[PDB]
């Protein structure tokens, strides 16, 4: 939903304020913008919220917009927009799968199915335990290791059933997996041998024009 | 020339876009970068034009302008304002991950890019506007730019030519629709990724209200190499007004989908065997390919057999060029499937700022959810090209067109797979 | 928004007493004229007519929207207050 109900959990007096240390961070994200344009600095700030606290309460869209001297709907305004803030709680690990075409061609069903399985829950909701937390997303700009999911930070691609039950058995234990394919190769070049980019590349100078 | 197509590696211009060499300052170096960078920005704005209009180079993100003509709107006289290059690394389009193995791989291209294509532009700074789900890239362009800073390649003085430039980096926070140049701008001042209307165009009025660029990822990481090697050198590639290399991404039912460069021009045919392994289940078992992302509209196997990939080329085929990703679907797809969830995307990435767009995609998107069951009557085909022609051209911006022309492209090559599926339908009810 | 409504001059009369009626409480009148409403060209025919038929008037003169000078551009002002927060 994109409107607001104060909840015990979630309200204007809910606690929250930047830490010492983020304040300093937010000192260095407000500098990088033109003098009298600190409301440039709302989506970075707004990320930096999300990153100390894991979500978005009213209270600390609240305080970002103190911050920068914002009001606050137009704080309001941006939490609701994009689709990484998090405006409810979410799971230690916020499993995203992409399911647009170009994954759906190469079975993103089977690894959706696969968590949803061995999780046991539905797509957008969160495990007893919160721990995990599964959604359906659009293209992550991994199309070429389809089928992929993204935990948190970290693009986990070229899966199948099997490595994402692996993935998730490694985080159930307190183990950060690896990211990147699972399947042999360790980018975008193409399985079974390159077909380019086999010779070493020219060193400086190479094919420089006369005048230079 | 009358035929492209097999690149060699000494004309490729990202060779570490598989990431087997270090991606540092070092080995950036080592093949060819950041050398001198001095000279090129000494030349002058003029000349850097001068070599990027010779080189025939065209926009890589997806609209493919004149890159020449384009940045040359900035080469005016200041007028108190600070003027902008913003790299647009948003890379939305589905199907196209080409601007991320550039960014993690060969972030130094980037960089040296911003300086050399910002000082023909006059610019005091670049942004780079990176989509938010690429943290990992991100953090390594910030790496790059740090080395860079240190080395005093960029900041004050860059590369002891006398210019000042810097390098800021910012994420965005989900939302395709902040890869449109005025939406990015938008982003990047803290509003909601909505575009802007134009006039004003960003070379007169862009980010923070002030003369700005927005360039692709690799339409920036290539100008270094088109000053060093000479726009005539570029110029040598491809079909005439298609000139240079291109990235391209082969994803779908292929054997082995990968990102490679080759020359603009290339057989679309050639593209997917060589270097994609050919598709799955041989070249007979081809059924359609989307070529240059979701964006463009779909071409059967026909059309496949003997198009060229490159602006004109595609645009005969009644799709485009697009971003060069190639998204292959084998005989074994649901077609109306694949592209009815094209338009759920488009659906969940419409900004909702002007109707046409707001209401239309969505209107779109429910027909086609009725169309993948064959829940509908053979005049709702008709009808279904009738509205995706009233949101074409009418919105603000081009996400609209980008959503119509995927609906134009499925009715145009397929319309017999519809009109089975209702007929099926009708008989099960 | 539509200005279809405001090109003609109007010509209408004083209000009078309107009163309920006992029966029902309809709005009854006293007053033949409370309905008319001539329409005219221009405020020279309409003072004309009212000339030879003995009314005393009374004229407004027309109040035309004053030309605005509008520019999108504006709303993105690098050190002017017309840039807008939001969209
Ligand atoms: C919905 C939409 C999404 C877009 N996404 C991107 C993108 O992710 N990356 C990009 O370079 N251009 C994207 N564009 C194109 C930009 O608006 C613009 O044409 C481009 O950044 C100009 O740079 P170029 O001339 O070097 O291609 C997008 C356009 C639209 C309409
Ligand atoms: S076409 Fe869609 S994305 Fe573009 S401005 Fe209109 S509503 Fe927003
Ligand atoms: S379609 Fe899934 S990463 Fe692009």
């Amino acid at each position: 939903l994109f409107v607001h109900r104060d909840t015990p959990e979630n309200n204007p007096e809910t606690p929250f304020d930047f830490t010492p240390e983020n304040y300093k961070r937010i000192e260095a994200i407000v500098k990088n913008y033109p003098e009298g344009h600190k409301a440039a600095a709302v989506l970075p700030v707004l990320d930096l919220a999300q990153r100390q606290n894991g979500w978005l309460p009213i209270s600390a869209m609240n305080k970002v917009a103190e911050i920068l001297q914002v009001p606050p709907m137009r704080v309001y305004e941006v939490a609701t927009f994009y689709t990484m803030y998090n405006r409810k709680p979410v799971g230690k690990y916020h499993i995203q799968v992409c399911t647009t075409t170009p994954c759906m061609l190469r079975n993103s069903d089977s690894i959706l199915e696969a968590i949803q399985k061995k999780l046991g829950i539905k797509v957008g909701e969160t495990t007893p335990d919160k721990l995990f937390t599964l959604i359906e997303v659009e293209c992550l700009g991994a199309c070429v290791n389809a089928p992929m999911v993204q935990i948190n930070d970290n693009y986990y691609e070229d899966l199948t059933p099997k490595d994402i039950e692996e993935i998730i058995d490694e985080l159930k234990a307190g183990k950060i997996p690896k990211p990147g394919p699972r399947s042999g190769r360790f980018s975008c070049e193409p399985a079974g041998g390159l077909t380019s980019l086999t010779e070493p590349p020219k060193g400086p100078g190479f094919g420089v024009q006369a005048g230079l | 020339k009358t035929s492209f197509g097999s690149l060699k590696d000494e004309d490729r211009i990202f060779t570490n876009l598989y990431g087997r060499h270090d991606w540092r300052l070092k080995g950036a170096q080592s093949r060819g970068d950041w050398y001198k960078t001095k000279e090129i920005l000494l030349k002058g704005p003029d000349w850097i034009l001068g070599e990027v209009k010779t080189s025939g180079l065209r926009g890589r993100g997806g609209a493919g302008f004149p890159t020449g003509l384009k940045w040359s709107f900035m080469n005016k006289p200041s007028d108190g304002r600070p003027k902008y290059l913003v790299v647009n690394a948003d890379e939305g389009e589905p199907g196209t991950c080409k601007d991320r193995e550039i960014i993690r791989h060969d972030p130094h291209k980037l960089v040296e890019g911003c300086l050399v294509g910002g000082r023909a532009m006059g610019a005091r700074a670049a942004y780079i506007y990176i989509r938010g789900e690429f943290y990992n890239e991100a953090s390594n362009l910030q790496v790059a730019i740090r080395e860079a800073y240190e080395a005093g390649l960029i900041g004050k003085n860059a590369c002891g030519s006398g210019y000042d430039f810097d390098v800021f980096v910012v994420r965005g926070a989900g939302a395709y629709i902040c890869g449109e140049e005025t939406a990015l701008i938008e982003s990047i001042e803290g509003k909601q990724g909505k575009p802007r209307l134009k006039p004003p165009f960003p070379a007169d009025v862009g980010v923070f209200g002030c003369p700005t660029t927005v360039a692709n990822v690799e339409t920036v990481a290539v100008s270094p190499t088109i000053c060093r090697r000479g726009g005539a050198w570029f110029a040598s590639f491809g079909r005439e007004r298609n000139s240079g290399t291109k990235l391209f991404n082969i994803s779908g039912h292929v054997n082995n989908p990968c990102t490679v460069e080759e020359e603009m021009s290339v057989p679309l045919k050639e593209l997917i065997e060589k270097h994609a392994g050919g598709v799955t289940g041989g070249w007979d078992n081809l059924l359609a390919v989307i070529p240059g992302g979701s964006s463009t509209p779909l071409i059967p196997k026909s059309v496949c057999e003997t198009v060229l990939m490159d602006f004109d080329a595609l645009i005969q085929a009644q799709t485009g060029l697009g971003t060069a990703a190639v998204i292959v679907m084998d005989r074994s797809t649901d077609i109306v499937k694949a592209i009815a969830r094209l338009i759920e995307f488009y659906k969940h990435e419409s900004c909702g700022q002007c109707t046409p767009c707001r209401e239309g995609v969505d209107w779109m998107n429910k027909v086609m959810a009725r169309f993948v069951r064959g829940d509908a009557r053979p005049a709702e085909i008709d009808s279904l090209w009738e509205i995706s022609k009233q949101i074409e051209g009418h919105t603000i911006c081009a996400l609209g067109d980008g959503a119509a022309w995927p609906v134009q492209g499925l009715i145009r090559h397929f319309r017999p797979e519809l009109e089975e599926r209702m007929q099926q339908f009708a008989q099960q009810h | 928004s539509g200005v279809n409504n405001t090109k003609k001059w109007k010509m209408e009369f004083d209000t009078r007493e309107r009163w309920e009626n006992p029966l029902m409480g309809w709005a009854s009148t006293a007053d033949p004229l409370s309905n008319l409403v001539l329409t005219f060209s221009t405020k020279e025919d309409a003072v004309a007519f009212a000339e030879k038929n003995g009314w005393s008037y009374d004229v407004e003169e027309r109040k035309v929207p004053k030309p605005k000078s509008k520019s999108y551009g504006a709303n993105f002002s690098w050190n002017k207050r017309t840039r807008v927060s939001t969209k």
